[PDB]
């Protein structure tokens, strides 16, 4: 059960863009710095970087004590925008080995850490300890390969995917820089993780599918929705104007759908003009909202939309989503044939063209039929047990190498 | 608006020094290390005790996200990191593809982008 942050469940801006153009899309969890217009980090010259020790302690103890207060057991403290900031709590880092995995969490969402044993047989002690996560005790594999006897496995486990981590040391060198319009901020950060390759669980919709176009008439129903609950004019009213500018790639009449049914536009003397909330119309709540779309369902789209501009750029048109290499890396394909698999459905290529990292440590998720057929499953589990040990092997190493000089 | 996120990397020798500052947690960090990011974008320098050391800001090839806890168990993105700065002993303070990271942070992703990065096809 993995419960968001209510920024991230309510679906705000910016953590859940409305949209993102061609520029957007390439740079997609990749945020370059942006020079301040304003504000203290606008200005020329040195600026400070300020400690958050005393901050950081100061605001675990108040945590606590609100923990202590209600008055003991779980609390959630993840409630608004300030609450995410890295400013404060226990921090980690992890690094994705895949340039663009096919699933992406936002930020304001949650994971979970699962730390999978394999007992030894006959009297086993229990597992290792490790600092981060919970862990399960697994008679059958989670992954394409198996755990051995005595093997921890530790892993990032939510509703979109489950990957395998490793736990590595940060650099002496290296310091954690937050930036703000306001200052920097600095803090140590000695826990960062390698994510090795996503076993998807959540499946990503193809360009122009029904479900993508469920999905942002859904999305653009929930923004407008909010936007009349955002309004303190009675009777509520927005402005078509505001939802143009969120939905850029929107035609007005497309728009017009949306507000038809809740809503009557009302004229008047001057190029702005309302659609004002129909009183007998109910609007919905808080809770019924968010059941419309989820922190999920966003990311899935955002998957899509990503890999389908770099397709674009790398030449590939509509009409090639018999098919083209670069087409079967796309997270559509590679989750719906990861997926199928997972249920018995289908097998896996597993050494093939869609393998991420180009060189035989990762899985390529295109699907072959279940189609000497125990020989033909023996022989898929071989070759996925094979990658398994692999990635698990080379990504947890700490050997150095040695930069390659071509 | 989003929180703004990044590493900072000093020469060993300057680490230490901040490192230890950054433990004591003494407010006065604020004026022995500072930031200062020049117009291009892409060069600066960064202050450690007043001493100014050349600075490059740097793409890096892997995507990382900062996550915070309060359980050590639920864990909360924060912010994606996808950019270094890069403080060196040398270099022009002033300076008049050389900003493309090639390695991951963490030793196994060494020579990500030419070892393990499945490269794009085009056509």
């Amino acid at each position: 059960i993995i419960q968001h942050s209510i920024p991230a469940v309510e679906l705000r801006q910016p953590f859940f863009p409305t949209h993102m153009g061609p520029i957007k899309l390439r740079q997609f969890h990749r945020p370059p710095l942006k020079k301040y217009s304003f504000g203290a980090l606008s200005q020329p010259g040195p600026h400070s970087v300020q400690p958050l020790l005393k901050h950081i302690k100061k605001k675990a103890k108040m945590r606590e004590q609100e923990r202590q207060a209600s008055g003991g057991g779980e609390m959630f403290f993840m409630r608004t925008p300030q609450d995410l900031t890295g400013k404060d709590g226990d921090l980690i880092l992890a690094e994705y080995s895949e340039e663009n995995g096919p699933l992406m969490m936002q930020v304001g969402m949650a994971t979970k850490i699962k730390n999978y044993y394999k007992r030894k047989p006959g009297k086993d002690p229990g597992a290792p300890d490790c600092k981060y996560g919970e862990t399960v005790y697994c008679h059958t594999s989670p992954f394409l390969g198996s755990l051995h006897p005595g093997q921890l496995l530790q892993a990032f486990e939510n509703n979109l995917f489950r990957a395998p981590i490793y736990l590595h040391k940060m650099p002496e060198t290296d310091f954690l820089i937050i930036r703000t319009r306001q200052g920097y901020y600095i803090r140590e950060l000695v826990d960062i993780f390698v994510v090795g390759q996503q076993c998807p669980l959540f499946e990503v919709p193809g360009p122009n599918s029904k479900r993508a176009n469920t999905h942002i008439r859904d999305f653009l129903q929930v923004f407008i929705y909010r936007l009349f609950w955002k309004s303190k004019d009675r009777p509520r009213r927005i402005r078509m104007e505001d939802i143009k500018k969120a939905f850029p790639s929107h035609s007005e009449s497309s728009i017009r759908k949306r507000l038809k049914l809740c809503a009557d536009f009302k004229r008047t003397g001057m190029d702005s003009n309302w659609w004002v909330l129909k009183s007998d119309f109910r609007l919905p709540t808080e809770e019924e909202i968010r059941a419309m779309v989820s922190p999920e369902q966003c990311c899935a789209y955002y998957s899509m939309i990503a890999a389908e501009q770099r397709l674009k750029d790398a030449g590939y048109g509509e009409k090639s989503f018999k098919i083209d290499d670069e087409v079967r890396t796309a997270p559509w394909n590679t989750t719906r044939a990861f997926i199928a698999a997972m249920k018995g459905k289908c097998l896996l290529e597993v050494t093939g063209v869609a393998d991420p990292t180009g060189c035989g440590e990762g899985f390529s998720y295109v699907k072959i039929p279940n189609k000497s057929v125990a020989e033909h499953q023996e022989r898929y589990k071989e070759e996925c047990q094979r990658i398994f040990d692999l990635q698990n092997k080379v990504l947890s190493s700490t050997e150095v190498l040695s930069t390659d000089t071509d | 608006e989003l929180e703004s996120q990044f590493i900072l990397r000093l020469p060993p020798e300057y680490a230490s020094t901040v490192r230890r500052a950054v433990q004591s947690g003494h407010v006065n960090l604020k004026d022995r290390l500072t930031i200062e990011l020049h117009p291009d974008g892409r060069h600066g320098i960064v202050r450690v005790d007043r001493v100014p050391l050349a600075s490059k800001l740097v793409d890096l090839p892997c995507v990382m996200e900062s996550l915070k806890t309060i359980d050590k168990k639920t864990f909360y993105k924060t912010a994606d990191i996808c950019q270094m700065l890069v403080s060196t002993v040398d270099g022009d303070l002033y300076p008049p593809k050389k900003f493309i990271w090639n390695h991951g942070i963490t030793l196994p992703l060494k020579n990500v982008r030419k070892r393990r990065f499945r490269k794009t096809a085009k056509k």
